[PDB]
């Protein structure tokens, strides 16, 4: 199937004393593999997946060096943005950056991204062609001008199409035992009576990887979205994911309703019914 | 692997 | 300053059976800004050894975190998570229900 590598960075200013709280995390697909937390004792990029521990000291030195440079940039940004938006020193503010690449089933480059937000709102983002920028307002437009004159897009493109992909491949190989394994959802259905005339059917999927999944109901073979509730896909805590979808039905008509499950780890879509 | 060149101040 | 309230789900890692070892999760998402307090409660009382994931966020910039602790479900014991955030005037309590 398709794969991706993503890095997420959050910087939160600390008015009154010292530098921002800075937290960086790296993912391959839905598996976190590295982290840096400025509040932690080590001040190093740290492993969070076994297969990344295969990298030597030269890797850890370089990733620590880059990630600390990332944080210092965010630090300076928080002050610049304060100035751009005419804000005081009194409040805390947030900078977020996300970047990474997607590859298809052939592990060839599909798409790349690099986007940045201030206080939770779009600020500037590299467009799909990796050649120009989407700047949300006049502050971000000033930044676009800076980044154009420094050929930022050119550098990021080089990375997204080159390093990002080449290294995603390396990780997928090194971590194949789990990274290239799909875990099919483990499914079952529960029944609850709310009154004498109304029952709830809940269709569960558990223990699945990767996170992307589709759960739907049908009534007499027709799609049913009314009177259904679908929860946000959630982490189990052991690397796998969970989701359920429920439907409210007339008591005694349970047999009309079927739950349908699609997932990369299932060669055929799966059907469940209450009995 | 993190980006080496291209993380620039706003 | 945009502000977004956290969504909350409280749930076990493994399907629950009274008397059997498990893990209790409280998953908070969709919130902004990032400062948030999350407690897991055993019979109204704060549980001390609670860990949480490294802060990350979704495409729309909203943060999410997983808080979790070991726990052994029983008939009598009640488990909840308690969330406070700037968008909340008082802490929000969501009871764990083994069917959700």
């Amino acid at each position: 199937g398709s794969h991706s590598m993503r890095y997420f960075f959050t910087s939160v200013s600390r008015p009154g004393r010292g530098e921002p709280r800075f937290i960086a995390v790296g993912y391959v697909d839905d598996t976190q593999f590295v982290r840096f937390d400025s509040d932690a004792a080590s001040q190093r990029m740290e492993p969070r997946a076994p297969w990344i521990e295969q990298e030597g000291p030269e890797y850890w030195d370089g990733e620590t060096r880059k990630v600390k440079a990332h944080s210092q940039t965010h630090r300076v940004d928080l002050g610049t943005l304060r100035g751009y938006y005419n804000q005081s020193e009194a409040g805390s503010h947030t900078v977020q950056r996300m970047y990474g690449c997607d590859v298809g089933s052939d592990w060839r480059f599909l798409r790349g991204y690099h986007q940045y937000a201030y206080d939770g709102k779009d600020y500037i983002a590299l467009k799909e062609d990796l050649r120009s920028w989407t700047a949300a307002d006049m502050a971000a437009q000033t930044t676009k001008h800076k980044w154009e004159a420094a050929h930022v897009a050119e550098q990021l493109r080089a990375y997204l199409e080159g390093t990002c992909v080449e290294w995603l491949r390396r990780y997928l190989e090194n971590g194949k035992e789990t990274l290239q394994r799909t875990d099919a959802p483990k499914t079952h259905m529960t029944h609850h009576a709310v009154s004498d005339h109304e029952a709830t059917l809940r269709c569960w999927a558990l223990s699945f990887y990767p996170a992307e999944i589709t759960l739907t109901w049908q009534r007499d073979g027709e799609d049913q979205t009314q009177d259904t509730e679908l929860v946000e896909t959630r982490p189990a805590g052991d690397g796998t994911f969970q989701k359920w979808v429920a439907v409210v039905v007339p008591s005694g008509q349970e047999q009309r309703y079927t739950c349908h499950v699609q997932h990369e780890g299932l060669p055929k879509p799966l059907t469940l019914r209450w009995e | 692997k993190l980006v080496a060149l291209g993380i620039n101040a706003v | 300053m945009i502000q977004r309230t956290p969504k909350i789900q409280v749930y076990s890692r493994h399907p629950a059976e009274n008397g059997k070892s498990n893990f209790l999760n409280c998953y908070v998402s969709g919130f902004h800004p990032s400062d948030i307090e999350v407690d897991l409660l055993k019979n109204g009382e704060r549980i001390e050894k609670v860990e949480h994931s490294d802060l990350s966020f979704s495409k729309d910039w909203s943060f999410y975190l997983l808080y979790y602790t070991e726990f052994t479900p029983t008939e009598k014991d009640e488990y909840a998570c308690r969330v406070n955030h700037v968008t909340l005037s008082q802490p929000k309590i969501v009871k764990w229900d083994r069917d959700m």
